[PDB]
């Protein structure tokens, strides 16, 4: 009862409940609790929760849960990863300085670029 | 300075601090008025040279800037590229100085007793000066070739200077860009609270 | 008994024991030995060892074991790898 | 810029090969 | 950052060139500097800007070996401290 399998867009991500329980308040934290069958999508035949999201970036979200440091995958756009971690509940101001300038780049650019005869 | 001397923990590092050294060297000449005949003239002549450092007190203020700390780290971390640049410049200067000195003597008039009378390149060290001024694309115009061979040598000097200056400077600039970007990132990012409470 | 399945964060990586046994002293080297059921996490129903790590970079670690040259994946930060 | 990029690549690779300590070939290849 | 770098470089090199050009000063003339364009420091500021920007008008230039060394250092440091933030 210590292992939990997340099915994210058809890719099975497996982990311990302690790992999810590290970061509280986020969605996966609510997953780790014992009252999660009713709250979330879940099928008892395979004992997997199903989330209809990109799995390739959920790898890095779960890596944040495991190791403790948030990094940005260099193989997806900044806005894509931003929206994904926005969905998962992760705060965007936690990414490490090594990958902060490339992450917060397009958003910086976008914010900088933005009586009858009368 | 006296108020700072009042509290001086780790006096060894306080004396090793270059800022306080600069302060003391800059404050020495004025305070030497009461101390200050034959040796006095020599020590005053050197006291003017010491007072020359009085401009170095601006680093006391500018140390708190971020860009200057980044520049210091870049300089300290890019010594190899500076050595490469100085070697390239020395080789180019020597070679082109010799070449221009010998080129300007082909068209020398036989009448004058001296080897070179109509050319600014009367010797090689003048060639060093001209080679620096021409490779840095500065081009003061105080001395320039006046012979077709000299003009060919000058064109080659300008091109080779552009190239041998643009070789390592991009490496140094990339180092500074990386350091400045990282420092600005670390300065912008608000202080974290460590949301992730690690498991035992 | 020559094949071994590593389950790294839910992704099954399969390899021969010789491949793991190439580089000695490392963790996977200890995996390749026959006294590995007790030392490491292992379930006999699927015959897989489970490690709770990023799988995408374990691909490259295992590629080091296979080929013999260590490379860095250009799709993850330096500190992560 | 093309010439400078060539020199930058070559210099980076040469400094990498010079810095890296001599390896001992940890990976003993299987027969 | 650029304006700070330029101000520091200009001040330092102006002082350096003004003091360098006085080493080779002739003792005969009553004034401190008669044969050099660097009669004071603000002229040094102007020359330092013109030389660090690789402009090189040629209205004023060093005429002493120490002045020439200072000028070469000024040109190189100007190239570097301009190519840093640009
Ligand atoms: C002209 C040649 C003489 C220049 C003397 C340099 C004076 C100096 O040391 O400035 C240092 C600062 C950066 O030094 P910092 O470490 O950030 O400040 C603390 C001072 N320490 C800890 C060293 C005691 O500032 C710098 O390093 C700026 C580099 C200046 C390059 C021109
Ligand atoms: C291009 C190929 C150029 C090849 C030139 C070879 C010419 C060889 C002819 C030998 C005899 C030439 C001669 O006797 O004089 C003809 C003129 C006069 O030249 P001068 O008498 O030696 O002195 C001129 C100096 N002024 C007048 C300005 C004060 O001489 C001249 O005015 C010629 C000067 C032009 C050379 C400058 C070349 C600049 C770079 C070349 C292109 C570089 C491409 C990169
Ligand atoms: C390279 C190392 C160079 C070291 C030079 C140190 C020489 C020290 C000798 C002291 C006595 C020199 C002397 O009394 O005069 C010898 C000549 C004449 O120099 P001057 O009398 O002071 O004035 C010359 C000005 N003209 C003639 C153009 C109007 O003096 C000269 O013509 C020498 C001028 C050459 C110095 C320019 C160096 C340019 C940069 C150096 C390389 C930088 C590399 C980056
Ligand atoms: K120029
Ligand atoms: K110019
Ligand atoms: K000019
Ligand atoms: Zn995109
Ligand atoms: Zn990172």
């Amino acid at each position: 009862s210590e292992r939990i399998v997340i099915n994210v867009g058809g890719t099975r991500h497996q982990t311990h409940r302690s790992t999810l329980r590290t970061l509280p308040g986020t969605r996966l934290a609510w997953l780790a609790e014992p009252d999660a069958h009713s709250h979330f999508d879940y099928d008892p035949r395979a004992d997997e929760f199903f989330f209809d999201r990109h799995p390739g970036v959920f790898a890095h979200i779960l890596n944040y849960y495991r190791t403790g440091k948030l990094h940005c995958p260099a193989d997806v756009c900044g806005p894509l990863y931003e929206e994904e971690l926005a969905f998962w509940g992760i705060d965007e101001t936690d990414v490490e300085p090594c990958c902060w300038m490339t992450y917060r780049q397009h958003r910086d650019a976008e914010e900088a670029l933005d009586r009858r005869w009368q | 300075f006296l108020m700072r001397v009042i509290f001086c923990p780790n006096k060894v590092e306080f004396i090793k601090n270059s800022l306080n050294i600069i302060d003391f060297v800059a404050i020495l000449p004025f305070y030497l008025e009461v101390g200050l005949s034959k040796a006095a003239k020599d020590v005053l002549g050197f006291l003017r040279v010491v007072r020359f450092v009085r401009i170095l007190r601006i680093f006391k203020l500018t140390r708190h800037f971020v860009g200057l700390r980044v520049l210091g780290h870049t300089l300290r971390a890019s010594t190899n590229e500076f050595l490469l640049l100085i070697i390239f410049l020395a080789l180019g200067v020597l070679i082109f100085a010799t070449m221009i000195y010998y080129a300007e003597r082909i068209g020398a008039q036989p009448n004058d007793p001296s080897a070179s009378e109509h050319t600014h390149f009367k010797n090689i060290p003048i060639g060093f000066w001209w080679a620096v001024v021409t490779m840095t694309t500065l081009g003061y115009g105080d001395m320039y070739p006046q012979t077709w061979s000299g003009m060919l040598v000058g064109a080659l000097c300008a091109l080779a200077g552009v190239l041998t200056i643009a070789m390592p400077v991009p490496v140094i600039v990339n180092n500074f860009g990386m350091y400045y970007s990282l420092a600005m990132a670390k300065q912008k990012l608000p202080k974290k609270k460590k949301k992730h409470i690690p498991r035992p």
